[PDB]
């Protein structure tokens, strides 16, 4: 499916990096916001996790063992907060 | 149940960017594009 995704621009300046450099981590991406879209915030691949804290409001899914990918979903439109994890 | 939204927390720089990256959702500062799935 043709999804339309929101990022923030450190998400998307992230997401660019992964489309130049780890075509496989994209690949893994968009099927996190395919099981998102298919099934909603808290359903699917990835262990998706509602956040705590001052993250309340998002969600988080496993990218892989370091990147999670940090969103949220208003009205079926995901918004992705991060994508890599910024050390 | 905590242990995810800690992992992100635990370094401060992950933590700004997140906050940051928040701010930015919600405030109207985003790029939005369609990623065929």
């Amino acid at each position: 499916a043709r999804l339309n995704i929101t990022f923030s621009p450190q998400a998307f300046e992230d997401y660019k990096y992964f489309q130049q450099n780890d075509k496989k981590m994209v690949k893994k991406i968009n099927e996190l916001l395919k099981s998102i879209d298919r099934n909603g915030a808290l359903e699917g691949i990835g262990k998706p996790e509602k956040l705590k804290s001052n993250l309340t409001g998002y969600y988080s899914r496993r990218i892989n063992h370091e990147h999670r990918l940090v969103y949220t979903v208003d009205d079926n439109h995901i918004k992705i907060a991060s994508c890599k994890y910024h050390y | 149940s905590m242990m995810e939204t800690l992992y992100l927390q635990q370094n401060p720089n992950n933590a700004e960017h997140l906050a940051q990256s928040i701010a930015d959702l919600e405030r109207g500062k985003t790029i939005t594009k369609d990623i065929d799935v």
